[PDB]
């Protein structure tokens, strides 16, 4: 029932983590200047 | 804290030692036994602190922002090596064009049961512009050397 | 059945902790970057 | 595109005061007439312009806290802004503001920007909490104050832009 919603949310959070990492990674590169 | 932060993903068939490669590098642990998780380890490269978040086992999110990839197989299980071609394509399809890739032959401690000749594996790696090294998560061989290698190649690239 | 739901929440919880840690670091980075250029 | 700042703002208050809809109204301009689906609590983002700088807000609903009690710290971690939300037509949700405030003191940074929000201003014909009393409370506890209606989309934009501006002005004076 309400377990399929949990699966999608875990997916959405991974994407969020990936985006956060990417931006941190990008910001750090900019900071070294 | 850290100066840089690099995302590095582990890919390869199940049971090759991906999880154990991660545990040994990040906390010096090896075991004998899901979802998606990751662990961090910081190393020094050129006086800089490099923080690596290593990912193990949505396919597009997994590769998203990944600047490095360890393609892992089993040197005693030739099937895991025959499937390297498949994993490489998934990388090429779902990841960045400038990603640093290293072909890792794990379980080097099973040389007596070797099914994949190292010259053949390197030949594959060199042709496909892949880095190559044999590791053993069990007895901690070349694990530090593997990660430090790929993290350095990545660093030198972003140093532009 | 019930073990899957509890296992999922634990994963959900841990990812949330990860997100919060990344965001906080990203906050600090932006601030000290704007202090420069 | 990118942004110049990322600020974390949390939504806090009794269930049913309108936290989820304030979040959905501001980030997606969407409203739910029905009771929200409680799952692993979530957040949303929206970028606004403050003094030329692009400010990206990461806004959290903190309802599922005390169901994911182990990770309560995650909701408040790095939060620079807080919306203390109550229902103007439910006095009980307003009494509990003092409770959520003590919750904030423990779990959040000592100098977090807090705004007291009375939602459902559209239900003013059933007003249980007088504005003067609520505003005075905000003054007594050094809180900002605004009345909103997520349903009518009244003061929602202003509420967030106010707190985000205030946060920006603080970090820019450093
Ligand atoms: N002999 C040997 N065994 C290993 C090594 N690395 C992992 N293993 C074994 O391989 C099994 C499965 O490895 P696992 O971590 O699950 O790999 P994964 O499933 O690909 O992530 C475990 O029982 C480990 O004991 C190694 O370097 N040498
Ligand atoms: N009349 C009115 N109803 C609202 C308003 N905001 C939310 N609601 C309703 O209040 C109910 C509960 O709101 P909800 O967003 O779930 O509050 P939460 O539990 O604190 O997140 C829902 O049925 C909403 O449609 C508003 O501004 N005016």
């Amino acid at each position: 029932y309400h377990l399929k919603e949990l699966r999608e949310q875990l997916a959405k959070q991974t994407v969020a983590i990936a985006e956060l990492t990417e931006e941190l990674q990008s910001k750090c590169i900019q900071l070294n200047k | 804290s850290y100066d840089y932060l690099f995302k590095v993903v582990l890919i390869g068939d199940s049971g090759v030692g991906k999880s154990n490669l991660l545990s040994r590098f990040t906390r010096n642990e090896f075991n004998l036994e899901i979802g998606v998780e990751f662990a961090t380890r910081s190393i020094q490269v050129d006086g800089k602190t490099i923080k690596a978040q290593i990912w193990d086992t949505i396919t597009s999110a997994y590769y998203r922002g990944a600047v490095g990839a360890l393609l892992v197989y089993d040197i005693a299980k030739h099937l895991t090596y025959e499937n390297v071609e498949r994993w490489l394509k998934e990388l090429r399809d779902h990841a960045d064009s400038n990603i640093v890739i290293m072909l890792v032959g794990n379980k080097s401690d099973l040389r007596h049961l070797r099914a994949v000749p190292t010259d053949e594996a390197r030949a594959f790696a060199e042709k496909n512009n892949l880095s190559f090294i044999e590791t053993s998560a069990l007895d901690s061989t070349n694990v530090e050397e593997a990660f430090k290698n790929i993290l350095t190649e990545i660093y030198r690239i972003v140093s532009q």
